[PDB]
């Protein structure tokens, strides 16, 4: 397997399973934590004018709310993952376990 | 004798009568069983 | 239906669930969210180590493994599985971690999705093919026969990591063929008490 | 053999330290008459020294290259009798005390003043309780078990 | 029932109800009721295996002696080679005493609760007191009347100390008990403890 194919595979597959798969659940937790709360308030109601979440940035078209932060979450995951089993793959470590 | 029991059982009195009874007891099992560091009768 | 006749029972382990014998010794389910979450993940561990157990077993009477020799060829980089004798063309260490993943994580997680705490368990309808549903006065029985079973076989699978503990390189069926040759000076009892 | 070391019967820099002190000690011995009262105490030392060596041989401690028993407390069974026999032994004894000492504490704690026996100790009540925690670790086995060991507020 | 030292008076909480209550307690350890009616069980049973094991590391040896039959004197009988192992044994005597021991306990915790079989639930136990179960344990049907649970509980204590006896006359004399028997019967007055010492 050349490194572009598996670079290619491993992030389809991992946003894959965010667009599809691990999106329902990470919505409802992202939801349940929801912003960080600066005693009761959030860090923007609170003031401090910079800690504003972006929704010029996460407003995109999907039919279910694929936005780009996601896009970047799933793919960091699948560019590390790829990479994982790249260098896992060309160090030839020989684990020998018992022997 | 009355009041005299009533200071021997005063506590530094009492005190001392145990433990010059508890210290002549381990001076006396040094005597019979000296240099011990294990305890080999199990 | 007691595990220890005589010991009282706690106040929430009443007899009606499956396979409720009123053991909570630590007081784990007193809460009954968590008890539910522990019955899901009961049943869960159950259906798993029973569906296991056929498959440490068999392989091992005639598969020509015994259910740990069945992982070494992993653990050699170079070399993939034995499907009886045939090797897999499926490669051999990544891409079968890619496809566990991927197939038993959705799996899991449309698992995970059901908000019915009875579904949570007992989903049924095309996990209940046959009609084995149609009829509680059975049902009941049958719940109760999976939850026995499940929990012995989950007892059985102790056995084998254990038996895999004390003896490093076997196997349960040599285990069983040992305890058949010599039943009495080849049991537990060398390696509870060691010589040495 | 654990932990590096070994046993004190057969450790050359043990027999090495026994001579060394008998050695200073025969020293010490030429100074008085063979007959006189200090040498027959030098050769009493002498003699406690000589046995002294020979059962720290046979009692099977363990010896380091600087040649000194040492005390391998971990659990091993060959040498318990270094620490566990005498450490049960302590916590039985201690635990006698205090067994005791509490026990005396709870049988004077309903008196009008109770700190006039804390300072003038009935000695007949303490020796009544005295004994009372010879076997004590069943009493305060049951008092675990009864809630008797641990006030309620 | 009696008094051990006339001079001192039985304690409240042994009123003479109980087996073998001549009120020996002079270390208050039964002052609490529930010590009390545990440790009648733990006396029971400690006695009924002292008894057992007396009967089992004695009648051995008045029989090795006189040569009706040749047994080991209970502390090289460890060594000799049986059909199963050396912990084969511990295996088993693990398994089914925890069984029986357990079921024991829960009868000495609340008594009516154990005295049915679990396979064969008609075989019902008696409704007796705590500590003398009855029913197949009493298969001859002697009653257990007070003179026997007395007679039992003397017995049972002269067991306990001849078992610590052994222990002791194996492990400052090196010997067996009945060896030592005969040994003092030989010359009493010169075969006692205080010629080993
Ligand atoms: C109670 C009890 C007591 C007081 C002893 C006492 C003894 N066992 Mg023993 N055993 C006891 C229960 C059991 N033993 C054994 C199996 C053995 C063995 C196999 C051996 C002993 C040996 C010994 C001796 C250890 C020193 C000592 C005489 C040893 C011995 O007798 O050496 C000569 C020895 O080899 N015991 C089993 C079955 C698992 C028991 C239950
Ligand atoms: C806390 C630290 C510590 C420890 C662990 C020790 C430990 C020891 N010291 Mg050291 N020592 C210490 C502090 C310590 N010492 C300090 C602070 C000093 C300066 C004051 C000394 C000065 C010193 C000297 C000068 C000597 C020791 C000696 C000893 C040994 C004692 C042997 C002995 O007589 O006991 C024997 C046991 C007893 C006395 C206990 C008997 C208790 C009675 C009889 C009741 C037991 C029976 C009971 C009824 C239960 C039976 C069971 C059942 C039948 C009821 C032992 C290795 C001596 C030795 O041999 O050197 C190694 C020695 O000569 N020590
Ligand atoms: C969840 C349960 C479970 C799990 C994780 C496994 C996992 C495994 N089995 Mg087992 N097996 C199971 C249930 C299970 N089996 C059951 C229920 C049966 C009975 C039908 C078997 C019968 C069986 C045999 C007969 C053999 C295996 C073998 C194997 C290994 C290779 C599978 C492979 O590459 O073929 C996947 C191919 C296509 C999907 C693998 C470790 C093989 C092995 O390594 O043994 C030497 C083998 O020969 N299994
Ligand atoms: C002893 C094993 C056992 C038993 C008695 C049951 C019993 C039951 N299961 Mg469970 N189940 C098991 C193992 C078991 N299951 C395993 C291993 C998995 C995986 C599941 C997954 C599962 C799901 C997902 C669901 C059930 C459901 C049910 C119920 C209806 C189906 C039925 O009657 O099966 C009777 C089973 C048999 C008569 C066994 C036949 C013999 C087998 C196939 C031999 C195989 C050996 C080897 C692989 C070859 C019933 C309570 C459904 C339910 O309760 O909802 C209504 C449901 O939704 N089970
Ligand atoms: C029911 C499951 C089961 C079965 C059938 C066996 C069977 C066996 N085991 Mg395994 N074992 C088990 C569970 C089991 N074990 C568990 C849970 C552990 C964890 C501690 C072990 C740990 C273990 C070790 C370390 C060793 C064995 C060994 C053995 C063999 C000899 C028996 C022995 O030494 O006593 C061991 C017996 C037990 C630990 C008791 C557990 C089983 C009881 C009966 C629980 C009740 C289960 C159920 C109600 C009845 C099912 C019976 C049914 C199948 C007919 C034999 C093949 C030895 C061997 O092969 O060599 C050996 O060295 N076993
Ligand atoms: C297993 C040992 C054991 C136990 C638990 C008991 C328990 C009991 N005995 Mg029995 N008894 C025993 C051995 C035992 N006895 C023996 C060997 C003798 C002969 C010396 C007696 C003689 C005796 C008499 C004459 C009477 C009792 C009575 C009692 C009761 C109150 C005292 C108590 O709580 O003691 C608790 C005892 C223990 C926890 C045992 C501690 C043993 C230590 C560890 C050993 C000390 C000696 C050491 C080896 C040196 C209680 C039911 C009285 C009674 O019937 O009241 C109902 C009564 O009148 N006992
Ligand atoms: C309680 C108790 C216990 C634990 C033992 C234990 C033992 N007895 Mg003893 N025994 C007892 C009571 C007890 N006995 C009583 C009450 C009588 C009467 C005997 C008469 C007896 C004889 C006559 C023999 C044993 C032998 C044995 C040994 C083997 C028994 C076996 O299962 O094989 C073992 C050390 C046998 C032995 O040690 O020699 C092989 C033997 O020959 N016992
Ligand atoms: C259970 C009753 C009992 C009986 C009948 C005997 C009988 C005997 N013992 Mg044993 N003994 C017993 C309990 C018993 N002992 C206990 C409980 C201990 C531990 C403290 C010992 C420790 C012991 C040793 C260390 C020795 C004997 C010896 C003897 C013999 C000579 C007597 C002697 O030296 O007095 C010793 C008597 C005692 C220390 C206490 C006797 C108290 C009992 C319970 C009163 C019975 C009336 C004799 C056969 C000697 C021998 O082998 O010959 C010997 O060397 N015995
Ligand atoms: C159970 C028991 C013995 C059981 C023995 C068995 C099974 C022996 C088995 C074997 O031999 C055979 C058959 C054959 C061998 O081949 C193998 C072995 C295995 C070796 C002894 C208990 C033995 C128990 C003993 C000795 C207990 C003594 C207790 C005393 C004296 C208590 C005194 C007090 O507690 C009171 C009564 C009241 C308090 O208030 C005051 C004080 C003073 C504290
Ligand atoms: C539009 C659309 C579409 C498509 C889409 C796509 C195709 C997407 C993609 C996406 C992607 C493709 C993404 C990616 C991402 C990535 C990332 C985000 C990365 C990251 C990285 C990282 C984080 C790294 C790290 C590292 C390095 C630096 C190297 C060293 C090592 C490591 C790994 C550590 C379709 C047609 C379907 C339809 C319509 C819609
Ligand atoms: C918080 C408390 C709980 C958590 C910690 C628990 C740790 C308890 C440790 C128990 C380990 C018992 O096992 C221990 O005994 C074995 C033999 O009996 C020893 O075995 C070893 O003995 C010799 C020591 O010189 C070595 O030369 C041998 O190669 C080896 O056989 C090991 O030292 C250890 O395996």
């Amino acid at each position: 397997l050349s490194p572009s194919i598996v670079i290619s595979l491993s992030t389809g597959l991992s946003l894959f399973l965010g667009r599809f798969v691990f999106f329902n659940f990470q919505r409802e937790n992202v939801a349940k934590q929801g912003l960080p709360e600066q005693n009761g308030k959030t860090h923007f109601e609170a003031g401090d004018d910079r800690a504003k979440e972006y929704v010029s940035l996460l407003k995109s078209n999907d039919p279910i709310g694929f936005n780009i932060v996601d896009v970047l979450a799933w793919g960091s995951i699948g560019h590390i993952v790829a990479y994982y089993i790249l260098a896992t793959s060309s160090n030839g470590y020989d684990p020998s376990f018992f022997g | 004798m009355r009041d005299l029991k009533t200071y021997l059982s005063v506590a530094p009195v009492l005190s001392t009568l145990w433990f010059g009874s508890l210290a002549g007891l381990l001076i006396e099992i040094n005597r019979l069983f000296p240099d011990a560091l294990t305890f080999p009768f199990f | 239906a007691h595990w220890m006749p005589g010991e009282p029972r706690p106040a929430y382990l009443d007899g009606s669930a499956p396979g409720d014998f009123g053991f909570d010794p630590l007081g784990l389910g007193e809460v009954p969210a968590n008890l539910e979450r522990y019955k899901e993940s009961e049943l869960i561990h159950c259906r798993w180590a029973m569906l296991a157990v056929p498959g440490i077993l068999v392989p091992e009477a005639l598969g020509y493994g015994n259910w740990v020799k069945a992982q070494e060829w992993a653990a050699l980089p170079g070399g993939q599985a034995t499907y009886l004798g045939n090797p897999v063309p499926w490669g051999t260490l990544p891409t079968i971690l890619a496809i566990e993943f991927l197939a038993i994580a959705f799996v899991e997680h449309q698992r995970s999705m059901e908000k019915d705490p009875e579904k949570k368990k007992y989903p049924g309808g095309a996990f209940d093919p046959l009609g084995y549903s149609k009829d509680p006065k059975k049902l009941e029985e049958l719940k109760v026969k999976e939850i026995k079973n499940g929990r012995l076989a989950l007892l059985a699978f102790v056995g084998f990591c254990v038996q895999q503990s004390a003896y490093p390189g076997t196997g349960p069926l040599e285990n069983l063929a040992t305890h058949l040759a010599d039943p009495w000076h080849n049991n537990i009892g060398d390696i509870v008490i060691p010589f040495n | 053999d654990i932990s590096g070391l070994t046993p004190c019967k057969d450790s050359k820099q043990f027999a090495k330290r026994e001579k060394q002190q008998i050695k200073k000690l025969e020293s010490s011995l030429k100074l008085y008459a063979p007959e006189s009262a200090p040498a027959l105490a030098l050769n009493a030392q002498i003699e406690k020294t000589k046995r002294r060596f020979d059962n720290y041989g046979k009692y099977g401690l363990l010896c380091g290259s600087d040649g000194l028993p040492h005390l391998i407390v971990n659990g091993d069974q060959r040498h318990w009798g270094e620490f566990i026999t005498p450490g049960i032994l302590f916590l039985y004894i201690a635990g006698w005390i205090g067994w005791v000492g509490r026990s005396y504490l709870i049988a004077i704690s309903g008196e009008k003043k109770p700190a006039m026996k804390e300072i003038i100790i009935d000695v007949p009540l303490a020796s009544r309780i005295i004994f009372r925690g010879f076997i004590w670790p069943v009493a305060a086995y049951r008092e675990f078990l009864n809630g008797d060991l641990i006030a309620k507020d | 029932k009696g008094e051990w030292l006339p001079g001192l008076a039985s304690p409240d909480y042994l009123t003479g109800s109980l087996a073998g209550d001549n009120g020996f307690d002079p270390l208050g350890l039964a002052e609490d009721p529930e010590n009390l009616k545990w440790f009648v069980q733990a006396e029971l049973v400690n006695g009924r295996w002292a008894m057992l094991g007396v009967a089992g590391m004695l009648l051995p040896e008045v029989f090795t002696k006189i040569g009706i039959i040749n047994v080991p004197e209970w502390y090289d009988a460890g060594k000799e080679q049986y059909f199963a192992s050396s912990s084969t044994l511990f295996v088993i005597e693990f398994i089914l005493f925890h069984y029986v021991e357990i079921r024991r306990w829960q009868d000495i915790k609340n008594p009516g609760s154990v005295n049915q079989d679990p396979i064969f639930k008609q075989y019902s136990l008696p409704k007796g007191e705590v500590g003398y179960p009855g029913g197949i344990f009493n298969p001859l049907n002697f009653a257990p009347t007070q003179e026997a649970k007395e007679k039992e509980l003397a017995n049972g204590r002269l067991a306990m100390l001849a078992f610590l006896g052994f222990v002791v006359q194996h492990n400052v004399t090196g010997k067996g008990p009945f060896e030592n028997l005969l040994q003092h019967l030989s010359d009493p007055w010169h075969n006692t403890i205080v010629q080993t010492f």
